[PDB]
């Protein structure tokens, strides 16, 4: 029941709901990825990236990709595959608005079937709350990097 | 004065409703309004980007950017088709 | 609902009988074009692609007598440029253009509802005389052809990066 500014009157609730879940999932990946990037570094990346932190990695890999480097086309490849996925799953969000069977956010993606096994009356709320935190946490992480060069673990470890 | 021929597949296209019948879209009569609206926005951005990348035209241009710049006028016809289908319940 | 894509709706134009059906048409392209035209186009792309992937592998395996002396290094797409200087490509182009002329007549007959997509009646050996085994070879043709389109694109693009050619790029 949190909507004091009444922004659900200014757009379709279905479009807003799918947009919220997408923002929550993408931010989940961004926050978890930044913490993981500090804790573990995939092989070979230290010569292409050095010691750059979260946002710095985007600019530095795209800087290397801006030369003709073969070993720096990660950003284009992630952009390509996410764009391809958003292109082919694009009619789904219009089918939901048209009154379709599928609910916001459900792509029926349950390989392990953990949600299918037990009744899924809570995992939905688990995802929504964790993702809402993930968005705010990403916000935190990026702007704190924009002030101090520390990453997740470095900034949390001490107190400047 | 004599029967005027028209090609086979000529149908009645006169409309006095809010929107024309979906038959005015030809081969695009079965495409949904969401798909035209999203294709229209996509074509407008890609066409504008490709157009922008070749505004200083040179003797040797990128050929793909030229072909992609044709998406800007095509997007106008796409959003008109989106308005027609949304007002036809498609 | 659709089989391949569970969130999306079943494609209208597509039918279960149509060989190699997985209910896969997210963008609804089958609604735009005539379905028989798309079926013939897919079948043709399948057969060209099959030949090209097999040819890519064969070019790495061996070379017909005298070809080593026209072209020494070029393996995948480089050979085409040297051969257009000669009559080798022009000749394939002329004869395939001639074969495609009757392919065009076949397409016209198909689009009037008489002929079947990809059916040129070319079965000299006795491989389709059962109509249950025939259905399996039709589906196998489509699946191998789709795999071959992805493969041919994969091999030519790998040559564009490296210049190695398919099997030698596998070795190194
Ligand atoms: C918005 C998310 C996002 C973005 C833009 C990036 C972008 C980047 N990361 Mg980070 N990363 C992310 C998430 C993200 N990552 C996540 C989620 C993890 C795991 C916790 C990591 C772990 C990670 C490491 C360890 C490293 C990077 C590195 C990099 C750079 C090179 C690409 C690479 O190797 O990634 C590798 C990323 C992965 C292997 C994670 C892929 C996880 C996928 C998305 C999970 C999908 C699961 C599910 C089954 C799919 C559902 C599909 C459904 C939607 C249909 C690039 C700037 C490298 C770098 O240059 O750092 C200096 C590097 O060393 N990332
Ligand atoms: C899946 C993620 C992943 C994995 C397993 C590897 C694995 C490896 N990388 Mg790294 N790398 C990654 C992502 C990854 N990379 C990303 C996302 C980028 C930037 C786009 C790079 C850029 C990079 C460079 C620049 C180089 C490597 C190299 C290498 C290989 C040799 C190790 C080394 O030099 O130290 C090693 C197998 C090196 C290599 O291939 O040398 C033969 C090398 O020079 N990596
Ligand atoms: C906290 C994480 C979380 C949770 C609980 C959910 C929960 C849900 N998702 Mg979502 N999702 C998430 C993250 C998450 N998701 C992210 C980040 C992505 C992007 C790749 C997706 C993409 C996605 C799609 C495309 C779909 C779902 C769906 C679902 C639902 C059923 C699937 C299920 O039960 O899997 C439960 C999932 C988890 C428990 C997540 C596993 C997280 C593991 C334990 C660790 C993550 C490792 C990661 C690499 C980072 C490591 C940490 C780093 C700091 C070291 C359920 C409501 C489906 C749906 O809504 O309808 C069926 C659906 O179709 N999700
Ligand atoms: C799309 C198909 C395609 C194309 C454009 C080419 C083009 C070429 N190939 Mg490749 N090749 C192909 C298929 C193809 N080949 C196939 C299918 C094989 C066998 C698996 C090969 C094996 C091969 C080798 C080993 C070599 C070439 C070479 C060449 C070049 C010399 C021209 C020549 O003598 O080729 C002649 C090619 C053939 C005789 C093979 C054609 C076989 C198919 C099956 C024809 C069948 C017609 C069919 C039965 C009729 C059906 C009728 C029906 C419609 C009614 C030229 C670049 C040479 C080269 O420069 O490479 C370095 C070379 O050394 N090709
Ligand atoms: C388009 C394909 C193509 C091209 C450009 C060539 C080109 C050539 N062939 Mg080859 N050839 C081809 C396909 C091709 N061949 C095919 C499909 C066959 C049937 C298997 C032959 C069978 C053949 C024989 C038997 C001989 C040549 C020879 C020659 C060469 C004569 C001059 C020379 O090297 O000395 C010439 C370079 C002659 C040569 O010098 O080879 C040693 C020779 O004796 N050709
Ligand atoms: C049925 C009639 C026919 C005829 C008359 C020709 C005539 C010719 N072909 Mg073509 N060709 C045909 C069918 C035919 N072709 C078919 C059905 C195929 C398979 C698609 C090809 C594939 C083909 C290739 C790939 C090549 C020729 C070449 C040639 C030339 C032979 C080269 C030369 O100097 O002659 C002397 C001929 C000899 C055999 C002596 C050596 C000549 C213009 C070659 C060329 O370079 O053109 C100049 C060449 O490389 N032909
Ligand atoms: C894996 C390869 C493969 C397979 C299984 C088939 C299978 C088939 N083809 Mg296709 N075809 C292929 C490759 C293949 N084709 C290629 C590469 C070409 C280009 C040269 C053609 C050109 C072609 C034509 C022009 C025609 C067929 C036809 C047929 C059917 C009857 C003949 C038959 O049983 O062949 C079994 C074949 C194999 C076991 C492959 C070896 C059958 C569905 C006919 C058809 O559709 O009518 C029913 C027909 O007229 N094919
Ligand atoms: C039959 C399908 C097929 C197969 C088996 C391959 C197999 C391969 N491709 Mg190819 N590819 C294909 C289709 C295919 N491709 C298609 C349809 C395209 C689109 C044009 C490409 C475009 C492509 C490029 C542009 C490149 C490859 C590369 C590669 C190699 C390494 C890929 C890898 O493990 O990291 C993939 C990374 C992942 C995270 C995979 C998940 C491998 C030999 C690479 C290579 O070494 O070739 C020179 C490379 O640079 N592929
Ligand atoms: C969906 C699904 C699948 C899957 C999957 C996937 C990919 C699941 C991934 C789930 C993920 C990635 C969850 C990550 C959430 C991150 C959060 C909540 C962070 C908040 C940060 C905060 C609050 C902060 C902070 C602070 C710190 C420490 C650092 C400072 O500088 C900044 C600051 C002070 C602000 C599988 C395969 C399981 C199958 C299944 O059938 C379906
Ligand atoms: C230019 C030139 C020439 C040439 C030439 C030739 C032969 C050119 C051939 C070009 C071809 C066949 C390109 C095909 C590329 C395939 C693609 C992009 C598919 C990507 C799959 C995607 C995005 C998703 C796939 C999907 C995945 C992963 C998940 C779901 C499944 C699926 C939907 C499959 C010459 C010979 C004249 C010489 C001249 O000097 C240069």
């Amino acid at each position: 029941g949190f909507d004091p500014l009444g922004l659900s009157t200014l757009c379709n609730v279905e479009w807003l709901r799918e947009a919220e879940i997408k923002h929550c999932r993408v931010a989940m990946l961004a926050a978890a990825g930044s913490i993981a990037q500090d804790l573990y570094q995939f092989p070979g990346v230290e010569k292409i990236v050095g010691s750059a932190k979260m946002t710095g990695v985007h600019d530095k890999i795209l800087a290397a990709a801006s030369t003709g480097d073969y070993k720096a086309q990660a950003m284009s490849q992630i952009l390509f595959w996410t764009s391809f996925l958003e292109i082919v799953t694009l009619p789904a969000v219009f089918e939901t608005m048209n009154g379709g069977p599928r609910k916001p956010g459900v792509f029926f993606f349950d390989p392990l079937g953990l949600g299918k096994g037990d009744k899924m009356g809570e995992m939905e709320l688990k995802e929504i709350k964790n993702g809402r935190l993930a968005m705010i946490g990403v916000g935190g992480m990026v702007h704190h990097y924009l002030l101090t060069g520390k990453g997740p673990i470095q900034f949390l470890s001490g107190i400047p | 004065f004599s029967p005027v021929p028209s090609p086979e597949g000529t149908k009645e296209t006169y409309w006095e409703t809010k929107a024309p019948s979906s038959d005015v879209l030809g081969i695009g009569a079965g495409v949904s309004s969401g798909n035209f609206a999203a294709a229209s926005v996509f074509a407008a951005l890609v066409g504008g980007y490709c157009t922008g990348q070749v505004i200083p035209l040179t003797v040797e241009p990128n050929p793909l950017f030229l072909a992609g710049s044709f998406l800007l006028p095509y997007s106008w016809a796409l959003h008109v088709a989106a308005w027609i289908q949304k007002n036809n319940g498609k | 609902m659709s089989e391949s894509v569970p969130f999306l709706k079943k494609p209208e134009a597509l039918d279960s009988s149509m060989a190699g059906y997985a209910g896969f048409d997210p963008l609804g392209l089958s609604s735009i074009a005539d379905i028989k035209f798309l079926q013939e186009s897919e079948i043709k792309h399948c057969r060209i692609a099959m030949l090209a992937a097999a040819g890519s592998i064969a070019q790495d395996i061996f070379t017909f007598p005298g070809v080593s002396k026209v072209v020494g290094t070029a393996k995948m797409t480089g050979v085409h440029d040297v051969l257009v200087k000669q009559g080798a490509m022009g000749q394939i182009l002329l004869w395939t253009s001639f074969l495609e002329v009757f392919g065009t007549i076949a397409l016209l007959e198909t689009l009037d509802g008489k002929r079947a997509p990809g059916d040129f009646k070319f079965d000299p050996l006795g491989f389709s005389k059962n109509a249950e085994t025939a259905k399996r070879y039709q589906l196998s043709e489509i699946k191998n052809g789709r795999l071959a389109m992805l493969a041919t694109g994969g091999m030519v693009h790998g040559y564009f990066i490296t210049g190695k050619g398919p099997l030698e790029l596998l070795t190194n």
